[PDB]
This record gives structure tokens, C-alpha cells and sequence, in this order.
């Protein structure tokens, strides 16, 4: 539905083509799936960090006082 | 002086920070250059022993922070604890530690905390902490000691 | 140097935008780094063979004392000559 | 908002430029991301206590058989009240 | 069938493909699209068994690629020293197919021998310890086993190995 | 000796300075070391893939019509 302009370096492109052929995908399917899974990972990590900093905040408040 | 208390750093930064001398240049300089900024950035909570003077003469301090132990299991560590020369040998250090334990016990009722780690630079501090109940540790942790929260709870019964 | 136009769904766009902002990269930066690193590891993992304890043993012993070519195999070798 | 000015040798600047180009980032963005990631990493590491075999055993023992508060510590607590 | 040869695929993509059938449709479809694309990406080297004629119809094919192997985890290695060895070089023969017309005629074996000749020639230009093949099923497994390939067991089951040294022995 | 300026947000600055204090460094020293170490990691990984490709090319050339 949307549109994105991606520029690469003949090395990146050949390497993406090679990996896409290994995994029986189009070059677009490969780029999208790579970005999608990576974005998933990164959001999941960011969620863990947020939860960490909340429990940090909770102990540091408890050590200030009720 | 019969008028000293122990308070959280009240975010006033309104304390006499320069006359404090504990005997060790590292702890003095940590007080004068790091304690306030690190308390404000929530890497630690600083408790001050002082008297009810105009400017609250600083006569001792200690720090607490969240921590965890591994190989996440939550704990607190008492990072730094220092007392002015005038107050030494009189058992004021034990008193600050007891007060830090009270802070941690009170917290442990609100949040899971399994115990208190403590840091020991030299053998003087190591023997001092060892004599309050702290368990010595070994190897790469030889300069650390531990006190279970269950023991702190026993203390206040 | 080269260009690829990806046509993206509106949900995947918002997901990738959140992740690019989390890594403070542009969307294009995020996507090209994701593709380039994933392609590198797909190629590395495709070319490699990991051998468990016993397969490793048999490959090693094969290299130490290599087996004699059997009569069937030699019979094909003399065909293509 | 805040600005940090940084001094570096020609060689350090070239290494940084090469790594930023490989990362498809600009020099400023690469250095920023590098610094904030290493800072976060350092803070997180500073909060973790990594115990070896024996230290772990001793902490676990303390949680199973916690010591009674000693005379000195009892008296300091009493001094608090 | 007087005039068969084994040639490396020339990158022009100018052969006669879809009139090829080996009985297993995975190998056939792999030839239909995957072989030329995987060849032009240098993920493999395709060798074509075909007639020495202008029409040049395909009766067989095999694929060669570089590969390397490693062990899962080397234990108790405080013996004398440890110089790690992380990318141990080998060659893999990925897939091999014969047209149904040439079944029961040893052409599978002669193609295997030809691949081994290619690998042995490469042996003198780059260091190559041996030759893995993949055996997807029972017939391929026993077939490769009957040429000298040693089977691997356990999550490496679908793979057999032949040392480069015993390749040199084949061509004494 | 060259000069590069970076702009942060108070969150990032205070984080860098917590991390600097922790590792017995100045803010300037900390940021320079962070970017240098990371540059080194990135460049060594890039060199690994270039060297892998060089290996691949040598062997694949050897396996072509020899």
C-alpha cells in the first residue's frame, strides 16, 4: 500500500539477492521479512528495558520512603 | 552534639559539603563531586548524617541502590559509607548501617528484595562489615559482602 | 548506487517506524541494515555444516585414514576417462 | 539542546567515518548511538552482581540459614531507637 | 546419446529445460527456476550432462559449492594448546539428477566421478579437505553409500562425506 | 586534532555522565572511547564478511571449468 525508497551498494544488493535465493523468496519478500522480524526483536527489547526501568523506579522509590 | 539526625538528601543541596573529612580522600571527594548529581540522577539514594544547624553540618553519609545478583534476582547494595574523623571509633558507622538496613527492610515490605550487598575497599572496611553480620564472599567477589533480608527482619524484633 | 522500491503495508510501516525511532535511525536506514545483516547471517549459516560428536569423529577418522575407492566408483571413474 | 564538543586525532576520525559509512549512518548519528548504547550497557552492568560458584553458594546458604543479628548490630539498632 | 558431454553451465541460460524429467519433481522444479538463479548468484556451480548438438537438451545435472564444517563444542582442550580452527574448508555436491531416459545406466556414478574430478582439480588451487553430499531419502542415501561416502548420524543423517585424499586415490 | 560536536537531550547527557563517572572517565573521554570501540567492532565484522567473500570467490573460481 505504501512506498519506500532504498538505495544500496551493489555489494549489499548482490548479497541480499544471494540470501533471498537461498531462502526461496523474492528480493522484496526478503527485505520486508528481514525488516519486519528485526523491528519485532527491537520493539521486544525496548519493552524489556521499559519493564526494567519501571522495577528500578519502584525499588528506588521504596528506598526513599513511604 | 545531641541534635544529629539521618535524613534522605532533601534535594536542597543546602549542606556544608566542604568541611567533611573522613580520613580517605576518595570518599571525601565522592561526597563533594558525585553524591549530589548521582542522587539527582537516581543512580543512588543518599542519606546524610548531620545536625540541626543553620546549614546542617555533614558528619556522615551512605548510599543505597537497586541491584541484582546472577550466575534477575533483586537486592540492594550499600555503595559508600563514610563518617567524619570526629565521630570514628564510637560506633556511629554501625548506627548508619543499622539505619540503612531499616530503610531496606521497609522497602522489602513493598518490593521483593533478597538482601543487602555491601562494598569493601580495604581490609579495615572488610573487617568492620564482617563484624556486623555480613557474609564474606570470595574470588572476583572477595571485596563484597552480603546480608539476607531475613536477618534484617530479625534485627527489628 | 542502486535502488529498490518496497511496497509496504500500513501496519508494517508503523511497526518499522517504531523500531527505527527506537534505534534512532531513519526507516530506510533501519530496513537496509536489517536486510544486510540478515542476508549475511543467512549466507553464513547456509555455507556452514555443524557436526555433532559422532559425525565429527567419523569425518576426522576419514581424514586420518582415508578409505580406498570401491570398485563401483573406480568403474565410473574409468567411464568418464 | 545540550552540545558536547569533542577533540580527536585524524586517525580516530577516519576509523569513525568508515564505521559510520558501513553502518549507513552519518558520523554524528553513529557516535550518538554508540555512546548512548554503551552508556546504557554500562549502567545495567553496574547494577548487576555476578557471583562465582562459591559466592553464589554462600548467598543461597544465607537465604536458607540466615544468621542471627550479632551483638554489635543489635546495639547499633537499639542506639537508633 | 552418442554425443553426451558434461559442461559447466555457461551463464547465458540457453539450454532446453522443461523437457526434462527425473521422476522426482523436486529436482525437476529445482532445475526449472532455482538452478540458473542459484548459479548466476555464485551460490553454486552447475554442471550439465547434455548432448553435443546445437539443440543441446539436458539429460543430467549436478551442483557444486564451497562449504565448511565445525564441531559442536571442543571439550577438555587444556591438553597442550588451542589454536582455533573455525572455517574448515570442504566442498558440497548439492544435488544430482538424471533424466528418466538414462536411469539404470550408471550415469549417476559417472556424474559423481566427474564432480570428484572437478573437486580434485580445485584441490590443487585451494585447500579442500573433502566432499559432503546431501541424501534426502533412502535411495539417495544407499546410492551415495555405495560409492564410498561415509554416512553421518544424528541431525547430520542426511549428509555423507568423502575425503579429498581418497578422491586423489580414485585418480591414482 | 579535529573537532566534532554532538547534540543530545538531557536524558542522554545525564546517562552518558552516569556512565562516564562509573567508568572513571570524563564525558568527552567516554563518548570518544565508545565511538572508537564500536567503530572497531563494526569494521572488524565488515572485514570478516569481505574475507569470507574472498574465500568464497577463490574456491568457486577453482570449482569452475578447471
Amino acid at each position: 500500500k505504501q512506498r519506500i525508497d532504498l538505495r544500496l551498494t551493489d555489494d549489499d544488493k548482490s548479497m541480499i539477492e544471494e540470501a533471498a535465493a537461498i531462502s526461496n523468496q523474492s528480493v522484496s519478500q526478503f527485505m520486508l521479512n528481514s525488516a519486519s522480524q528485526r523491528a519485532a526483536e527491537v520493539i521486544e527489547q525496548h519493552r524489556r528495558v521499559i519493564l526494567n526501568e519501571e522495577s528500578w523506579t519502584r525499588v528506588m522509590d521504596a528506598l526513599s520512603n513511604p | 552534639m545531641d541534635d544529629l539526625t539521618i535524613e534522605i538528601l532533601t534535594d536542597d543541596a543546602d549542606y556544608d559539603l566542604q568541611r567533611f573529612d573522613c580520613g580517605e580522600e576518595a570518599l571525601n571527594l565522592f561526597l563533594t563531586t558525585h553524591l549530589v548529581r548521582q542522587h539527582r540522577n537516581k543512580i543512588l539514594r543518599a542519606y546524610i548524617l548531620c545536625r540541626n544547624t543553620p546549614e546542617r553540618q555533614v558528619l556522615g553519609y551512605y548510599t543505597l541502590c537497586g541491584s541484582c545478583f546472577e550466575r534477575n534476582i533483586p537486592s540492594v547494595t550499600l555503595g559508600r559509607l563514610a563518617i567524619d574523623r570526629s565521630l570514628q571509633g564510637q560506633g556511629w558507622g554501625a548506627t548508619l548501617v543499622a539505619h540503612a538496613m531499616n530503610v531496606v527492610w521497609s522497602a522489602s515490605l513493598a518490593v521483593g528484595i533478597h538482601g543487602l550487598f555491601v562494598e569493601a575497599l580495604n581490609e579495615k572496611a572488610h573487617t568492620f562489615y564482617k563484624s556486623l553480620g555480613f557474609i564474606p564472599l570470595v574470588g572476583e567477589n572477595e571485596n563484597a559482602l552480603f546480608f539476607p533480608t531475613k536477618s534484617i527482619e530479625l534485627l527489628f524484633t
